[PDB]
């Protein structure tokens, strides 16, 4: 399913890197760089459904991406995934980030990435989609936040 | 708290002793693939005893828990006559580490309930506790099922570790 | 004594947290390598301390550096300590780091066994959930063999929150330890019947993956995949089942022969264009396999192209 989720700016600098399929650290970095060149060089009017990279294990896989301002969001998924469904999932993931960060911004990716990962973990588990209900995913996120605040 | 590393052969009674000490209860145990950590306060002194598994396959993993430890506890299965040697080679190799030169060794001779358990003196002789140099040590015949000798050992451990009332 | 403790606190106040690490990197980009390697050495020293909150902080910094491509595997044991912390507020940090830092070729595979099981046995669904998601990225065939014995029980946990997570990790267990898949296969079929659709959905994701990898187990389940599609109202789930159907029809055309009706009906009811495409694409493939001996597929195609238009 989902092999990796990457978030990076227009200079290739990382904002989030979470892999599901095992890669060496160098491979991971290289995948990011590959992805950067494969995605950041695409025009705003280019189809969000791209072919996969090669470092990830093959072009059969797909790079589903979305970007705005200077930030790029790339979902490395395999050949059996729904590019359209993924894109929908990408947007609602973002909606969750807004719900939890009261409008997520780059500074949350920069200084609150641990919670971004917590949120992400609630969205995707091991590359498999863990939650699709946007109010429930927020509910569980806050349930954990409450637990933390409590003790 | 006082950092104590407690080791021993598999099925010696490390888990049973640790859980009895913290909770006063003898719990059903399964082989420790990983480790256990529990912080116990005895006579106003808190001891964080790290229970590392005693299986041979994970015996090489004992190296990761040596650092900053202030005490060593060796649960001795006095009933396991067949493995008294393996216990003594393990103890000698453990004491060969320079990281444990200033730590203290308390010896728990466990499983005294069985009729064939040897006395603590024979435990010392087999483990060569008398031949140790620059090593403050004590031995106590212990019984995991009944808990006898555990509070004396804790008292001694505090006494060497603590510096005032 | 007391003032030495105070000194430690004072020194602590000048120690860098994750955000400080980041800010420093941003302020020292030109000297980034110098800055970070210095911070790493400071971390090495911090991880030799007895303050788990600080050490968890050090792990947070290392986790950041993991994102930056730094080798922090030398701290894996120390990360385990963080996972063994009495507070989940630090265990979670360790599990986060472990999910991206730990590898099956390292000795953590033995070291973590008890702590993992302890967290899985913990009544706290959030501690367990955290552990499960740590395992979802870091778990071996050996961990799969022994942890599954507890996880299968977790799939019957009171909370669907956990049942759901437990189901997805069992997929990975099957990938690494198919010997558990065998007895867990019918169990999964039972998990597909879970009243809570969120868990059920996860179960669907797993069984669809299992069928994809090994079609020999879908045949008797074809009626069930049908029922799952029929009863599901979750578009993502429908996509999974439907794509599976696209992958099953080549093996059993008569499945497609029957599916084409409810799929047609589905298409008529479909409001999501993202779903619509998947539906149309799928039935086209079905119609192709059915076109031989079925001279009405062009009417179905007519519909398809109306939708394609
Ligand atoms: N008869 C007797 N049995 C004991 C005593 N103490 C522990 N046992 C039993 O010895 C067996 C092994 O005990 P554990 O505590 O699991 O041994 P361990 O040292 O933790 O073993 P590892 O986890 O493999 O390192 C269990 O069946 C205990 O009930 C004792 O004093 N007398
Ligand atoms: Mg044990």
């Amino acid at each position: 399913m989902i092999k990796a989720i990457l978030i990076f700016n227009n200079h290739g600098k990382p904002r989030l890197s979470k892999f599901y399929q095992p890669y060496s650290e160098d491979t991971q970095q290289q995948i990011i760089r590959e992805t950067f060149h494969l995605v950041s060089k695409r025009d705003e009017n280019v189809c969000n459904f791209l072919e996969g990279g090669l470092l990830i294990g093959g072009s059969d896989n797909k790079l589903i991406y979305r970007h705005y301002a200077t930030l790029y969001f790339v979902f490395c998924v395999d050949s059996s995934e729904s590019e359209l469904g993924i894109l929908d999932l990408i947007q609602v993931f973002v909606e969750t980030l807004d719900k939890c960060f009261e409008n997520v911004c780059e500074l949350d990716l920069i200084f609150h990435v641990d919670k971004v990962h917590n949120i992400l973990a609630e969205m995707v588990m091991g590359g498999m989609v863990l939650e699709t209900n946007m109010n429930e995913i927020v509910t569980q996120i806050d349930a954990q936040n409450k637990l933390e605040k409590s003790e | 708290e006082m950092r104590i590393l407690m080791v021993g052969l598999d099925a010696a009674g490390k888990t049973t002793i640790l859980y009895k000490l913290k909770l006063g209860e003898i719990v059903t145990t399964i082989p420790t693939i990983g480790f256990n950590v529990e912080t116990v306060e005895y006579k106003n002194i808190s001891f964080t005893v790290w229970d590392v598994g005693g299986l041979d396959k994970i015996r090489p993993l004992w190296r990761h828990y040596f650092q900053n430890t202030q005490g060593l506890i060796f649960v001795v299965d006095s009933n396991d006559r067949e493995r008294v040697n393996e216990a003594r080679e393990e103890l000698m190799r453990m004491l060969a580490e320079d990281e444990l030169r200033d730590a203290v060794l308390l010896v728990f001779a466990n499983k005294q309930d069985l009729p064939n358990a040897m006395n603590a003196a024979e435990i010392t002789d087999k483990l060569g506790l008398h031949s140790l140099r620059h090593r403050n040590w004590y031995i106590q015949a212990t019984c995991a099922t009944s808990g006898d000798g555990l509070y004396e050992g804790l008292d001694w451990l505090s006494n060497q570790l603590r510096n005032q009332k | 004594m007391a003032l030495k403790m105070v000194k430690g606190s004072i020194d602590r106040m000048f120690d860098k947290n994750l955000q400080d690490l980041v800010r420093g990197i941003r302020n020292h980009k030109e000297d980034e390598a110098k800055y970070i390697s210095q911070c790493i050495d400071e971390i090495k020293q911090e991880l030799k301390q007895d303050n788990i909150a600080v050490k968890a902080n050090a792990v947070c910094k290392l986790t950041y550096l993991q994102m930056l491509g730094y080798d922090i595997s030398w701290a894996a044991f120390n990360i385990i300590e963080v996972m063994s912390a009495s507070k989940f507020t630090f265990k979670r940090i360790g599990y986060l780091a472990a999910s991206q830092s730990f590898h099956e070729g390292t000795d953590v595979i033995m070291l973590t066994t008890n702590q993992i099981r302890k967290d899985l046995s913990s009544p706290s669904q959030y501690d367990t959930g955290v552990a499960l998601t740590g395992l979802s990225c870091f778990v071996t065939p050996d961990l799969a063999r022994d942890l599954a014995n507890d996880i299968m029980t977790l799939m019957s946990h009171t909370k669907p929150y956990i049942r759901k997570k437990a189901v997805l990790i069992m997929y990975k267990v099957f990938l690494k330890y198919p010997e558990s898949l065998r007895p867990a296969f019918p169990r999964l079929k039972e998990k597909l019947e879970d009243p809570d659709p969120g868990v059920q959905s996860a179960a669907v994701n797993v069984i669809c993956e299992l069928a994809r990898r090994n079609p020999k187990n879908y045949l008797s389940l074809a009626p069930l995949f049908f029922k799952l599609m029929t009863s599901s109202t979750n578009n993502w789930v429908l996509i999974k089942i439907i794509k599976l159907f696209g992958a099953l029809t080549p093996l059993e055309p008569r499945l497609g022969k029957k599916l084409i009706e409810p799929l047609t009906n589905l298409i008529h009811s479909t409001s999501a264009m993202s779903l619509l495409y998947e539906c149309v694409n799928t039935v086209i493939a079905v119609l192709i396999s059915l076109s031989s001996g079925m001279p009405n597929h062009s009417a179905s195609i007519q519909l398809c192209v109306q939708k394609l238009r």
